[PDB]
Protein backbone atom coordinates (compact mmCIF):
# COMPACT_ATOMS: atom_id res chain seq x y z
CA UNK A 1 0.00 0.00 0.00
CA UNK A 2 1.13 4.05 -0.35
CA UNK A 3 0.41 3.30 3.44
CA UNK A 4 0.36 1.41 6.40
CA UNK A 5 -3.39 1.44 6.63
CA UNK A 6 -3.73 0.59 3.15
CA UNK A 7 -1.76 -2.43 2.86
CA UNK A 8 -3.56 -4.03 6.23
CA UNK A 9 -6.57 -3.39 4.44
CA UNK A 10 -5.82 -5.22 1.24
CA UNK A 11 -4.54 -7.82 3.67
CA UNK A 12 -7.58 -8.17 5.47
CA UNK A 13 -9.61 -8.41 1.74
CA UNK A 14 -6.41 -10.81 0.77
CA UNK A 15 -7.01 -13.55 3.57
CA UNK A 16 -10.81 -12.99 3.35
CA UNK A 17 -10.37 -13.75 -0.48
CA UNK A 18 -7.97 -16.69 -0.23
CA UNK A 19 -9.45 -20.42 -0.86
CA UNK A 20 -7.83 -23.41 0.54
CA UNK A 21 -9.53 -26.66 0.72
CA UNK A 22 -8.37 -30.43 1.89
CA UNK A 23 -6.07 -29.66 5.15
CA UNK A 24 -6.49 -26.76 7.80
CA UNK A 25 -4.74 -23.72 7.39
CA UNK A 26 -3.55 -20.37 10.10
CA UNK A 27 -5.63 -17.67 7.99
CA UNK A 28 -8.67 -17.00 10.68
CA UNK A 29 -5.29 -16.39 12.97
CA UNK A 30 -3.60 -14.12 10.69
CA UNK A 31 -6.89 -12.21 9.92
CA UNK A 32 -7.19 -11.72 13.16
CA UNK A 33 -3.80 -10.20 14.16
CA UNK A 34 -4.26 -7.92 11.26
CA UNK A 35 -7.39 -6.30 12.33
CA UNK A 36 -5.93 -6.58 15.79
CA UNK A 37 -6.39 -3.01 17.91
CA UNK A 38 -2.72 -3.63 19.37
CA UNK A 39 -1.36 -4.52 16.35
CA UNK A 40 -2.92 -1.49 13.84
CA UNK A 41 -1.65 0.52 16.64
CA UNK A 42 1.91 -0.80 16.56
CA UNK A 43 1.65 -1.85 20.09
CA UNK A 44 3.63 -5.50 19.25
CA UNK A 45 6.35 -7.72 20.86
CA UNK A 46 7.41 -10.97 20.17
CA UNK A 47 4.96 -11.76 23.11
CA UNK A 48 1.92 -10.18 20.81
CA UNK A 49 0.45 -13.74 20.61
CA UNK A 50 0.77 -14.84 23.91
CA UNK A 51 -0.77 -11.84 25.69
CA UNK A 52 -3.69 -11.12 22.95
CA UNK A 53 -4.68 -14.80 23.05
CA UNK A 54 -3.68 -15.97 26.64
CA UNK A 55 -6.32 -18.75 26.77
CA UNK A 56 -5.86 -19.62 23.20
CA UNK A 57 -7.09 -18.94 19.85
CA UNK A 58 -11.35 -18.95 20.05
CA UNK A 59 -11.50 -17.39 16.78
CA UNK A 60 -13.04 -14.50 15.71
CA UNK A 61 -15.84 -13.30 18.34
CA UNK A 62 -18.48 -11.02 16.91
CA UNK A 63 -20.36 -8.11 17.43
CA UNK A 64 -24.43 -8.24 17.55
CA UNK A 65 -24.02 -6.28 14.37
CA UNK A 66 -21.49 -9.16 12.88
CA UNK A 67 -23.82 -12.02 14.30
CA UNK A 68 -26.86 -10.52 12.92
CA UNK A 69 -25.28 -10.18 9.82
CA UNK A 70 -23.86 -13.53 10.02
CA UNK A 71 -27.40 -14.67 10.77
CA UNK A 72 -29.21 -12.79 7.78
CA UNK A 73 -26.23 -14.25 5.36
CA UNK A 74 -26.80 -17.84 6.67
CA UNK A 75 -30.94 -17.59 6.02
CA UNK A 76 -30.71 -15.92 3.30
CA UNK A 77 -28.20 -18.97 1.48
CA UNK A 78 -30.09 -21.25 2.91
CA UNK A 79 -33.59 -19.77 0.92
CA UNK A 80 -31.18 -19.41 -1.98
CA UNK A 81 -31.18 -23.26 -2.42
CA UNK A 82 -34.32 -23.95 -1.76
CA UNK A 83 -35.72 -22.31 -4.09
CA UNK A 84 -33.17 -22.87 -6.98
CA UNK A 85 -34.23 -26.91 -5.85
CA UNK A 86 -37.97 -25.67 -7.20
CA UNK A 87 -36.32 -24.51 -10.86
CA UNK A 88 -36.61 -27.54 -13.14
CA UNK A 89 -37.15 -27.43 -16.83
CA UNK A 90 -40.18 -27.41 -18.70
CA UNK A 91 -42.00 -31.08 -18.41
CA UNK B 1 -76.96 -33.67 16.86
CA UNK B 2 -77.26 -33.14 13.41
CA UNK B 3 -75.27 -34.79 10.33
CA UNK B 4 -72.69 -31.67 10.56
CA UNK B 5 -71.90 -32.10 14.57
CA UNK B 6 -71.74 -35.83 13.86
CA UNK B 7 -69.01 -34.59 10.99
CA UNK B 8 -67.01 -31.77 12.79
CA UNK B 9 -66.54 -34.92 15.91
CA UNK B 10 -65.33 -37.66 12.81
CA UNK B 11 -62.80 -35.38 11.50
CA UNK B 12 -61.65 -34.48 15.23
CA UNK B 13 -61.39 -37.76 16.37
CA UNK B 14 -59.45 -38.89 12.68
CA UNK B 15 -56.98 -36.07 13.51
CA UNK B 16 -55.82 -38.11 16.66
CA UNK B 17 -55.51 -41.51 15.34
CA UNK B 18 -55.93 -43.61 18.14
CA UNK B 19 -55.93 -41.04 20.94
CA UNK B 20 -53.80 -38.40 22.79
CA UNK B 21 -52.34 -40.97 25.29
CA UNK B 22 -51.03 -42.61 22.24
CA UNK B 23 -50.00 -39.93 20.57
CA UNK B 24 -48.02 -39.23 24.33
CA UNK B 25 -47.04 -42.62 24.07
CA UNK B 26 -45.35 -42.47 20.43
CA UNK B 27 -43.30 -39.00 21.22
CA UNK B 28 -41.70 -40.18 24.25
CA UNK B 29 -40.09 -43.56 21.89
CA UNK B 30 -38.68 -40.10 19.93
CA UNK B 31 -41.03 -40.85 17.11
CA UNK B 32 -43.57 -38.79 15.20
CA UNK B 33 -47.33 -39.07 14.79
CA UNK B 34 -48.38 -40.03 10.87
CA UNK B 35 -49.62 -36.99 10.39
CA UNK B 36 -46.72 -34.70 11.62
CA UNK B 37 -44.63 -36.93 9.42
CA UNK B 38 -46.69 -36.42 6.25
CA UNK B 39 -46.88 -32.32 7.37
CA UNK B 40 -43.04 -32.44 7.22
CA UNK B 41 -42.48 -34.37 4.19
CA UNK B 42 -44.93 -32.25 1.94
CA UNK B 43 -44.46 -29.09 0.94
CA UNK B 44 -46.96 -26.50 3.48
CA UNK B 45 -50.32 -26.81 2.75
CA UNK B 46 -50.12 -28.92 -0.13
CA UNK B 47 -51.63 -32.16 1.28
CA UNK B 48 -54.82 -33.93 -0.06
CA UNK B 49 -56.34 -36.75 2.22
CA UNK B 50 -57.93 -39.20 0.76
CA UNK B 51 -60.23 -41.69 2.35
CA UNK B 52 -60.20 -39.73 6.09
CA UNK B 53 -63.82 -41.82 7.42
CA UNK B 54 -62.67 -45.31 6.19
CA UNK B 55 -63.31 -47.87 9.10
CA UNK B 56 -62.24 -51.67 9.19
CA UNK B 57 -65.54 -53.87 8.99
CA UNK B 58 -64.50 -56.96 11.28
CA UNK B 59 -67.17 -58.44 13.51
CA UNK B 60 -65.19 -61.09 15.44
CA UNK B 61 -63.97 -61.22 18.54
CA UNK B 62 -65.66 -57.92 19.46
CA UNK B 63 -64.10 -56.02 16.98
CA UNK B 64 -67.38 -54.22 15.92
CA UNK B 65 -67.70 -52.43 19.48
CA UNK B 66 -67.89 -48.88 18.82
CA UNK B 67 -64.74 -48.15 21.30
CA UNK B 68 -62.55 -50.64 18.67
CA UNK B 69 -63.82 -48.38 15.36
CA UNK B 70 -61.39 -45.76 14.31
CA UNK B 71 -62.11 -43.46 11.16
CA UNK B 72 -59.08 -44.08 8.75
CA UNK B 73 -58.09 -46.91 10.85
CA UNK B 74 -54.14 -46.77 10.67
CA UNK B 75 -53.08 -45.86 7.82
CA UNK B 76 -53.20 -41.76 6.19
CA UNK B 77 -53.08 -41.48 2.84
CA UNK B 78 -52.82 -38.76 -0.37
CA UNK B 79 -51.25 -36.72 -2.35
CA UNK B 80 -49.12 -33.45 -1.96
CA UNK B 81 -46.23 -31.76 -3.92
CA UNK B 82 -42.55 -32.01 -3.17
CA UNK B 83 -40.50 -28.86 -4.61
CA UNK B 84 -43.77 -28.57 -6.97
CA UNK B 85 -43.61 -32.10 -8.15
CA UNK B 86 -46.68 -34.45 -7.53
CA UNK B 87 -46.21 -37.15 -5.29
CA UNK B 88 -48.38 -39.80 -3.49
CA UNK B 89 -48.32 -40.58 0.02
CA UNK B 90 -48.81 -43.32 2.66
CA UNK B 91 -48.26 -43.21 6.27
CA UNK B 92 -48.63 -46.04 8.40
CA UNK B 93 -50.10 -44.94 12.06
CA UNK B 94 -49.26 -46.76 14.58
CA UNK B 95 -51.28 -45.92 17.47
CA UNK B 96 -53.92 -47.69 16.29
CA UNK B 97 -53.81 -51.01 16.79
CA UNK B 98 -50.43 -50.82 16.81
CA UNK B 99 -50.36 -50.10 13.24
CA UNK B 100 -51.76 -53.64 12.11
CA UNK B 101 -52.58 -54.11 8.35
CA UNK B 102 -56.24 -54.76 8.34
CA UNK B 103 -58.58 -54.82 4.81
CA UNK B 104 -59.43 -50.95 5.03
CA UNK B 105 -55.62 -50.36 5.61
CA UNK B 106 -54.66 -52.29 2.68
CA UNK B 107 -57.72 -50.84 0.60
CA UNK B 108 -56.67 -47.58 1.32
CA UNK B 109 -52.88 -48.29 0.11
CA UNK B 110 -53.94 -50.14 -3.19
CA UNK B 111 -56.00 -46.90 -3.95
CA UNK B 112 -53.53 -44.66 -3.59
CA UNK B 113 -51.11 -47.07 -5.83
CA UNK B 114 -53.66 -46.86 -8.45
CA UNK B 115 -54.40 -43.18 -8.77
CA UNK B 116 -50.45 -43.02 -9.02
CA UNK B 117 -49.82 -45.92 -11.64
CA UNK B 118 -53.25 -43.97 -13.40
CA UNK B 119 -51.26 -40.22 -13.50
CA UNK B 120 -47.79 -41.58 -13.50
CA UNK B 121 -46.78 -40.17 -10.23
CA UNK B 122 -44.03 -41.82 -7.59
CA UNK B 123 -45.44 -42.96 -4.13
CA UNK B 124 -44.06 -42.56 -0.91
CA UNK B 125 -44.74 -45.27 2.16
CA UNK B 126 -44.00 -44.52 5.56
CA UNK B 127 -43.50 -47.84 7.07
CA UNK B 128 -44.65 -48.37 11.30
CA UNK B 129 -46.78 -51.06 11.55
CA UNK B 130 -46.99 -54.54 13.94
CA UNK B 131 -48.16 -56.59 11.40
CA UNK B 132 -51.04 -58.55 9.93
CA UNK B 133 -54.84 -57.88 12.22
CA UNK B 134 -55.14 -60.93 13.36
CA UNK B 135 -58.62 -60.42 14.37
CA UNK B 136 -59.37 -60.37 10.49
CA UNK B 137 -57.50 -63.13 9.92
CA UNK B 138 -57.40 -64.15 6.24
CA UNK B 139 -58.45 -60.96 5.16
CA UNK B 140 -55.65 -59.02 6.62
CA UNK B 141 -53.25 -61.34 4.14
CA UNK B 142 -55.46 -60.48 0.88
CA UNK B 143 -54.91 -57.17 1.67
CA UNK B 144 -51.28 -57.59 1.48
CA UNK B 145 -51.31 -59.76 -1.52
CA UNK B 146 -52.96 -57.17 -3.22
CA UNK B 147 -50.23 -54.52 -2.36
CA UNK B 148 -47.61 -56.96 -3.46
CA UNK B 149 -49.21 -57.14 -6.95
CA UNK B 150 -49.53 -53.93 -7.26
CA UNK B 151 -45.65 -53.16 -6.39
CA UNK B 152 -44.55 -55.53 -9.27
CA UNK B 153 -47.33 -53.81 -11.55
CA UNK B 154 -45.56 -50.59 -10.82
CA UNK B 155 -42.01 -51.71 -10.62
CA UNK B 156 -40.67 -49.86 -13.44
CA UNK B 157 -42.99 -47.32 -14.52
CA UNK B 158 -43.33 -45.40 -11.54
CA UNK B 159 -40.64 -44.62 -8.98
CA UNK B 160 -41.30 -46.57 -5.20
CA UNK B 161 -39.74 -45.39 -2.07
CA UNK B 162 -40.05 -46.83 1.22
CA UNK B 163 -38.85 -45.50 4.71
CA UNK B 164 -38.82 -47.60 7.72
CA UNK B 165 -39.46 -45.40 10.89
CA UNK B 166 -41.12 -47.85 13.63
CA UNK B 167 -41.71 -51.81 14.16
CA UNK B 168 -42.03 -53.57 10.56
CA UNK B 169 -42.46 -57.64 10.78
CA UNK B 170 -43.44 -60.72 9.39
CA UNK B 171 -45.39 -60.26 5.52
CA UNK B 172 -45.16 -56.62 5.67
CA UNK B 173 -41.56 -56.83 5.27
CA UNK B 174 -41.96 -57.89 2.05
CA UNK B 175 -43.37 -54.59 0.47
CA UNK B 176 -40.85 -52.56 0.94
CA UNK B 177 -38.46 -55.18 -0.32
CA UNK B 178 -40.10 -54.36 -3.42
CA UNK B 179 -39.58 -51.09 -4.25
CA UNK B 180 -37.35 -49.26 -5.57
CA UNK B 181 -35.15 -47.86 -2.32
CA UNK B 182 -35.55 -48.29 1.38
CA UNK B 183 -34.71 -46.06 3.97
CA UNK B 184 -34.25 -46.44 7.94
CA UNK B 185 -34.12 -44.90 11.16
CA UNK B 186 -31.42 -45.50 13.76
CA UNK B 187 -32.48 -47.17 16.59
CA UNK B 188 -36.28 -46.88 16.40
CA UNK B 189 -36.98 -48.78 12.76
CA UNK B 190 -36.36 -52.93 12.17
CA UNK B 191 -37.13 -55.70 9.82
CA UNK B 192 -37.10 -58.90 10.17
CA UNK B 193 -40.21 -61.82 9.30
CA UNK B 194 -40.13 -63.38 13.20
CA UNK B 195 -39.27 -61.93 15.82
CA UNK B 196 -36.33 -62.75 18.33
CA UNK B 197 -38.86 -64.77 20.78
CA UNK B 198 -39.48 -67.36 17.84
CA UNK B 199 -36.12 -67.36 17.18
CA UNK B 200 -34.68 -68.18 20.59
CA UNK B 201 -37.89 -71.01 20.86
CA UNK B 202 -36.62 -72.62 17.51
CA UNK B 203 -33.06 -71.79 17.11
CA UNK B 204 -31.98 -71.49 20.98
CA UNK B 205 -30.63 -67.90 19.69
CA UNK B 206 -30.21 -64.82 22.09
CA UNK B 207 -30.59 -61.83 20.24
CA UNK B 208 -32.33 -57.98 20.27
CA UNK B 209 -34.36 -56.43 18.36
CA UNK B 210 -31.96 -54.22 17.28
CA UNK B 211 -29.26 -56.97 16.53
CA UNK B 212 -31.79 -58.94 14.68
CA UNK B 213 -33.53 -55.93 12.60
CA UNK B 214 -32.04 -52.94 13.50
CA UNK B 215 -30.99 -50.44 11.06
CA UNK B 216 -27.53 -50.92 11.26
CA UNK B 217 -28.01 -54.70 10.90
CA UNK B 218 -29.96 -53.76 7.46
CA UNK B 219 -27.59 -51.20 6.35
CA UNK B 220 -24.45 -52.80 7.20
CA UNK B 221 -24.44 -56.73 6.83
CA UNK B 222 -27.97 -58.07 5.20
CA UNK B 223 -27.69 -55.15 2.45
CA UNK B 224 -31.37 -54.75 2.56
CA UNK B 225 -31.28 -50.90 3.19
CA UNK B 226 -30.07 -48.32 1.54
CA UNK B 227 -29.61 -45.46 3.98
CA UNK B 228 -29.75 -45.25 7.58
CA UNK B 229 -31.17 -41.61 9.34
CA UNK B 230 -30.59 -40.07 12.58
CA UNK B 231 -33.95 -38.99 13.33
CA UNK B 232 -37.39 -38.82 11.94
CA UNK B 233 -37.18 -35.11 10.84
CA UNK B 234 -33.39 -35.69 9.57
CA UNK B 235 -34.40 -39.06 7.66
CA UNK B 236 -37.98 -36.90 6.06
CA UNK B 237 -35.47 -33.93 4.86
CA UNK B 238 -32.97 -35.95 2.87
CA UNK B 239 -35.93 -38.16 1.76
CA UNK B 240 -37.14 -34.90 0.28
CA UNK B 241 -33.39 -33.74 -0.84
CA UNK B 242 -33.36 -37.95 -2.42
CA UNK B 243 -36.58 -37.26 -4.33
CA UNK B 244 -35.83 -34.37 -5.91
CA UNK B 245 -33.31 -36.56 -7.94
CA UNK B 246 -36.00 -38.80 -9.35
CA UNK B 247 -38.32 -38.29 -12.42
CA UNK B 248 -41.95 -38.66 -11.99
CA UNK B 249 -42.29 -41.92 -14.57
CA UNK B 250 -40.94 -43.98 -16.74
CA UNK B 251 -42.42 -41.79 -19.78
CA UNK B 252 -40.00 -39.11 -18.37
CA UNK B 253 -36.77 -38.15 -19.24
CA UNK B 254 -34.19 -37.48 -16.42
CA UNK B 255 -35.05 -34.27 -14.40
CA UNK B 256 -32.68 -31.43 -15.31
CA UNK B 257 -32.41 -28.23 -13.11
CA UNK B 258 -31.29 -24.95 -12.88
CA UNK B 259 -27.74 -25.51 -12.62
CA UNK B 260 -24.63 -22.58 -11.58
CA UNK B 261 -21.56 -25.27 -12.47
CA UNK B 262 -20.06 -24.21 -15.39
CA UNK B 263 -19.86 -27.61 -17.66
CA UNK B 264 -16.20 -26.75 -18.98
CA UNK B 265 -14.88 -26.32 -15.32
CA UNK B 266 -11.07 -27.61 -15.38
CA UNK B 267 -10.38 -30.20 -12.44
CA UNK B 268 -6.03 -30.27 -12.20
CA UNK B 269 -6.14 -31.53 -8.54
CA UNK B 270 -7.22 -35.15 -10.49
CA UNK B 271 -3.49 -34.63 -12.56
CA UNK B 272 -1.86 -36.52 -9.88
CA UNK B 273 -4.36 -38.33 -7.77
CA UNK B 274 -3.72 -41.86 -9.23
CA UNK B 275 0.08 -42.98 -7.56
CA UNK B 276 2.23 -43.85 -10.34
CA UNK B 277 2.85 -47.50 -8.42
CA UNK B 278 0.19 -49.78 -8.52
CA UNK B 279 0.20 -51.04 -4.65
CA UNK B 280 -0.89 -47.53 -3.21
CA UNK B 281 -4.17 -46.79 -3.06
CA UNK B 282 -6.29 -43.66 -3.62
CA UNK B 283 -10.29 -42.60 -2.94
CA UNK B 284 -12.58 -42.79 -6.05
CA UNK B 285 -15.05 -40.31 -3.97
CA UNK B 286 -12.37 -37.70 -4.13
CA UNK B 287 -12.69 -38.33 -7.69
CA UNK B 288 -16.56 -38.53 -7.89
CA UNK B 289 -16.62 -35.22 -5.73
CA UNK B 290 -14.37 -33.14 -8.35
CA UNK B 291 -16.08 -34.23 -10.72
CA UNK B 292 -19.48 -33.63 -10.36
CA UNK B 293 -21.53 -30.04 -9.97
CA UNK B 294 -21.05 -28.77 -7.02
CA UNK B 295 -19.20 -31.85 -5.72
CA UNK B 296 -22.31 -32.71 -4.21
CA UNK B 297 -23.05 -36.91 -4.29
CA UNK B 298 -25.54 -38.93 -2.74
CA UNK B 299 -24.26 -42.43 -2.17
CA UNK B 300 -26.46 -45.18 -1.93
CA UNK B 301 -25.62 -48.18 0.87
CA UNK B 302 -22.68 -46.11 1.78
CA UNK B 303 -21.41 -48.46 4.62
CA UNK B 304 -21.97 -51.80 2.54
CA UNK B 305 -20.29 -53.25 0.32
CA UNK B 306 -17.40 -50.59 0.39
CA UNK B 307 -15.25 -51.45 -2.53
CA UNK B 308 -17.74 -50.41 -5.23
CA UNK B 309 -19.61 -46.88 -5.12
CA UNK B 310 -22.67 -46.22 -6.09
CA UNK B 311 -25.23 -43.17 -6.21
CA UNK B 312 -26.60 -40.62 -7.20
CA UNK B 313 -25.19 -36.63 -8.84
CA UNK B 314 -26.00 -33.87 -11.53
CA UNK B 315 -23.64 -32.83 -14.63
CA UNK B 316 -24.99 -29.74 -16.04
CA UNK B 317 -27.90 -29.76 -14.20
CA UNK B 318 -28.76 -33.53 -15.34
CA UNK B 319 -29.36 -35.78 -12.87
CA UNK B 320 -26.76 -38.92 -13.41
CA UNK B 321 -25.75 -42.22 -11.55
CA UNK B 322 -22.14 -42.95 -10.94
CA UNK B 323 -20.56 -46.36 -10.62
CA UNK B 324 -16.98 -46.49 -9.30
CA UNK B 325 -14.67 -49.27 -7.87
CA UNK B 326 -13.25 -48.28 -5.04
CA UNK B 327 -9.39 -49.12 -3.95
CA UNK B 328 -9.27 -47.77 -1.09
CA UNK B 329 -11.27 -51.12 0.10
CA UNK B 330 -10.06 -54.85 -0.82
CA UNK B 331 -8.17 -53.32 -3.75
CA UNK B 332 -11.20 -52.36 -5.32
CA UNK B 333 -11.63 -56.17 -6.21
CA UNK B 334 -15.24 -56.86 -7.19
CA UNK B 335 -17.02 -59.48 -5.15
CA UNK B 336 -20.71 -60.63 -4.32
CA UNK B 337 -22.08 -57.96 -2.41
CA UNK B 338 -20.47 -55.09 -4.25
CA UNK B 339 -21.55 -56.83 -7.77
CA UNK B 340 -25.79 -57.23 -6.04
CA UNK B 341 -25.10 -53.41 -5.28
CA UNK B 342 -23.76 -52.15 -8.09
CA UNK B 343 -26.09 -54.09 -10.43
CA UNK B 344 -29.51 -53.40 -8.86
CA UNK B 345 -28.93 -49.95 -8.94
CA UNK B 346 -27.73 -50.08 -12.54
CA UNK B 347 -31.18 -51.59 -13.35
CA UNK B 348 -33.02 -48.79 -11.59
CA UNK B 349 -31.08 -46.08 -13.16
CA UNK B 350 -31.30 -48.07 -16.85
CA UNK B 351 -35.32 -48.68 -16.13
CA UNK B 352 -35.95 -44.69 -15.38
CA UNK B 353 -33.21 -43.24 -18.43
CA UNK B 354 -30.79 -41.96 -15.93
CA UNK B 355 -27.62 -41.81 -17.98
CA UNK B 356 -24.78 -43.71 -16.20
CA UNK B 357 -21.21 -42.61 -15.57
CA UNK B 358 -18.50 -45.30 -14.76
CA UNK B 359 -15.44 -45.26 -12.67
CA UNK B 360 -13.06 -47.97 -13.73
CA UNK B 361 -10.33 -49.55 -11.67
CA UNK B 362 -10.04 -53.28 -10.57
CA UNK B 363 -7.77 -56.04 -11.01
CA UNK B 364 -10.15 -58.59 -10.81
CA UNK B 365 -12.91 -60.37 -8.85
CA UNK B 366 -11.96 -61.52 -4.66
CA UNK B 367 -10.38 -65.45 -4.38
CA UNK B 368 -11.21 -67.62 -1.85
CA UNK B 369 -13.58 -70.71 -1.21
CA UNK B 370 -15.82 -68.50 0.36
CA UNK B 371 -16.67 -66.38 -2.33
CA UNK B 372 -16.93 -69.58 -5.07
CA UNK B 373 -19.48 -71.06 -2.57
CA UNK B 374 -21.38 -68.35 -2.29
CA UNK B 375 -22.06 -68.64 -5.90
CA UNK B 376 -19.61 -65.51 -7.07
CA UNK B 377 -20.26 -66.85 -10.89
CA UNK B 378 -23.89 -65.78 -10.72
CA UNK B 379 -23.55 -62.46 -8.58
CA UNK B 380 -21.01 -60.89 -10.19
CA UNK B 381 -22.81 -62.25 -14.20
CA UNK B 382 -25.65 -60.33 -12.38
CA UNK B 383 -23.55 -57.02 -12.66
CA UNK B 384 -22.38 -57.83 -16.15
CA UNK B 385 -25.58 -58.68 -17.51
CA UNK B 386 -27.03 -55.39 -15.75
CA UNK B 387 -24.63 -53.05 -17.76
CA UNK B 388 -24.76 -54.91 -20.76
CA UNK B 389 -28.72 -54.33 -20.76
CA UNK B 390 -28.92 -50.78 -20.21
CA UNK B 391 -29.45 -48.73 -22.73
CA UNK B 392 -29.46 -44.94 -21.29
CA UNK B 393 -25.97 -43.06 -22.23
CA UNK B 394 -23.03 -44.83 -20.54
CA UNK B 395 -19.91 -42.94 -20.21
CA UNK B 396 -16.91 -44.56 -18.61
CA UNK B 397 -13.81 -43.34 -17.85
CA UNK B 398 -10.45 -46.09 -16.98
CA UNK B 399 -8.31 -44.80 -14.01
CA UNK B 400 -5.51 -47.84 -13.62
CA UNK B 401 -6.49 -50.89 -14.05
CA UNK B 402 -8.65 -53.14 -15.56
CA UNK B 403 -7.86 -56.57 -15.67
CA UNK B 404 -9.71 -59.98 -17.28
CA UNK B 405 -13.04 -60.19 -17.08
CA UNK B 406 -13.72 -57.60 -14.73
CA UNK B 407 -12.85 -55.15 -17.54
CA UNK B 408 -15.01 -56.41 -19.49
CA UNK B 409 -18.14 -56.63 -16.52
CA UNK B 410 -17.52 -53.03 -15.73
CA UNK B 411 -19.53 -51.08 -18.80
CA UNK B 412 -16.65 -52.58 -21.11
CA UNK B 413 -17.45 -50.54 -25.12
CA UNK B 414 -18.13 -54.11 -25.98
CA UNK B 415 -21.03 -54.34 -23.99
CA UNK B 416 -22.61 -51.49 -26.65
CA UNK B 417 -20.60 -48.64 -24.51
CA UNK B 418 -21.15 -45.22 -25.72
CA UNK B 419 -17.94 -43.63 -24.87
CA UNK B 420 -15.04 -45.01 -23.13
CA UNK B 421 -12.01 -43.09 -22.00
CA UNK B 422 -8.45 -43.91 -20.50
CA UNK B 423 -6.57 -41.75 -18.37
CA UNK B 424 -2.53 -41.91 -18.86
CA UNK B 425 -2.21 -44.69 -15.89
CA UNK B 426 -4.94 -46.76 -17.01
CA UNK B 427 -3.74 -50.32 -17.97
CA UNK B 428 -6.57 -52.63 -20.09
CA UNK B 429 -4.41 -56.12 -19.95
CA UNK B 430 -5.61 -60.10 -19.62
CA UNK B 431 -3.72 -60.02 -16.33
CA UNK B 432 -0.90 -58.84 -14.52
CA UNK B 433 2.60 -58.10 -16.67
CA UNK B 434 4.25 -60.73 -14.61
CA UNK B 435 1.98 -63.82 -14.56
CA UNK B 436 1.28 -62.65 -18.31
CA UNK B 437 5.30 -63.26 -19.06
CA UNK B 438 5.52 -66.19 -16.71
CA UNK B 439 2.66 -68.07 -18.89
CA UNK B 440 3.88 -67.35 -22.64
CA UNK B 441 7.46 -66.88 -21.53
CA UNK B 442 8.12 -69.75 -19.04
CA UNK B 443 10.49 -72.35 -20.12
CA UNK B 444 12.64 -69.43 -21.75
CA UNK B 445 15.70 -68.78 -19.61
CA UNK B 446 15.85 -65.20 -20.61
CA UNK B 447 12.91 -64.01 -18.97
CA UNK B 448 14.49 -60.61 -17.67
CA UNK B 449 14.47 -59.24 -21.46
CA UNK B 450 11.01 -60.72 -22.66
CA UNK B 451 9.35 -59.24 -19.73
CA UNK B 452 11.21 -55.63 -20.07
CA UNK B 453 9.92 -55.59 -23.79
CA UNK B 454 6.47 -57.33 -22.48
CA UNK B 455 6.09 -54.51 -20.06
CA UNK B 456 7.20 -51.78 -22.36
CA UNK B 457 4.97 -52.71 -25.33
CA UNK B 458 1.52 -54.30 -22.90
CA UNK B 459 2.10 -52.16 -19.44
CA UNK B 460 -0.03 -49.13 -20.64
CA UNK B 461 -3.30 -48.05 -22.46
CA UNK B 462 -1.88 -48.26 -25.74
CA UNK B 463 -2.91 -51.75 -26.49
CA UNK B 464 -6.84 -50.39 -26.24
CA UNK B 465 -6.38 -47.55 -27.62
CA UNK B 466 -4.49 -48.53 -30.97
CA UNK B 467 -7.66 -51.56 -31.66
CA UNK B 468 -10.18 -48.37 -30.64
CA UNK B 469 -11.07 -50.30 -27.11
CA UNK B 470 -11.26 -46.54 -25.47
CA UNK B 471 -12.22 -43.43 -27.80
CA UNK B 472 -9.24 -42.00 -26.76
CA UNK B 473 -6.59 -41.01 -23.80
CA UNK B 474 -7.76 -37.83 -21.43
CA UNK B 475 -5.71 -35.61 -19.60
CA UNK B 476 -7.66 -36.09 -15.96
CA UNK B 477 -8.12 -32.45 -15.83
CA UNK B 478 -10.36 -32.38 -18.58
CA UNK B 479 -12.54 -35.03 -17.66
CA UNK B 480 -15.65 -32.99 -16.25
CA UNK B 481 -15.60 -31.29 -19.16
CA UNK B 482 -15.47 -34.08 -21.87
CA UNK B 483 -18.39 -35.76 -20.06
CA UNK B 484 -20.39 -32.90 -19.95
CA UNK B 485 -19.99 -32.38 -23.68
CA UNK B 486 -21.09 -36.33 -24.26
CA UNK B 487 -23.86 -36.47 -21.73
CA UNK B 488 -24.93 -33.54 -24.17
CA UNK B 489 -24.84 -35.41 -27.48
CA UNK B 490 -26.32 -39.07 -26.36
CA UNK B 491 -29.50 -37.29 -25.13
CA UNK B 492 -31.42 -38.63 -27.75
CA UNK B 493 -29.72 -42.12 -28.24
CA UNK B 494 -32.35 -45.01 -29.26
CA UNK B 495 -31.66 -48.46 -29.19
CA UNK B 496 -33.56 -51.23 -30.92
CA UNK B 497 -33.76 -54.69 -29.27
CA UNK B 498 -35.36 -58.13 -30.15
CA UNK B 499 -38.76 -58.17 -28.61
CA UNK B 500 -39.99 -60.36 -25.53
CA UNK B 501 -41.80 -60.19 -22.60
CA UNK B 502 -38.76 -60.18 -20.47
CA UNK B 503 -35.15 -61.16 -20.18
CA UNK B 504 -33.99 -64.25 -17.31
CA UNK B 505 -31.41 -62.39 -15.45
CA UNK B 506 -29.67 -64.52 -13.12
CA UNK B 507 -30.60 -64.57 -9.35
O1 LIG C 1 -0.52 -62.82 -2.98
C1 LIG C 1 -0.54 -62.29 -4.06
C2 LIG C 1 -0.53 -63.01 -5.37
C3 LIG C 1 -1.94 -63.19 -5.94
C4 LIG C 1 -2.79 -61.94 -5.83
C5 LIG C 1 -3.79 -61.85 -6.98
C6 LIG C 1 -4.80 -60.73 -6.84
S1 LIG C 1 -5.98 -61.03 -5.48
C7 LIG C 1 -7.04 -59.73 -6.15
C8 LIG C 1 -7.04 -59.92 -7.67
N1 LIG C 1 -7.97 -60.92 -8.12
C9 LIG C 1 -7.39 -61.99 -8.71
O2 LIG C 1 -7.95 -62.97 -9.18
N2 LIG C 1 -6.05 -61.76 -8.71
C10 LIG C 1 -5.67 -60.52 -8.09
Amino acid sequence: GSDRTEALKRMADALDNYVIRGVTHNIALLREVIINSRFVKGDISTKFLSDVYPDGFKGHMLTKSEKNQLLAIASSLFVAFQLRAQHFQEN
Amino acid sequence: TSVNERIENKRRTALLGGGQRRIDAQHKRGKLTARERISLLLDPGSFVESDMFVEHRCADFGMAADKNKFPGDSVVTGRGRINGRLVYVFSQDFTVFGGSLSGAHAQKICKIMDQAITVGAPVIGLNDSGGARIQEGVESLAGYADIFLRNVTASGVIPQISLIMGPCAGGAVYSPALTDFTFMVKDTSYLFITGPDVVKSVTNEDVTQEELGGAKTHTTMSGVAHRAFENDVDALCNLRDFFNYLPLSSQDPAPVRECHDPSDRLVPELDTIVPLESTKAYNMVDIIHSVVDEREFFEIMPNYAKNIIVGFARMNGRTVGIVGNQPKVASGCLDINSSVKGARFVRFCDAFNIPLITFVDVPGFLPGTAQEYGGIIRHGAKLLYAFAEATVPKVTVITRKAYGGAYDVMSSKHLCGDTNYAWPTAEIAVMGAKGAVEIIFKGHENVEAAQAEYIEKFANPFPAAVRGFVDDIIQPSSTRARICCDLDVLASKKVQRPWRKHANIPL
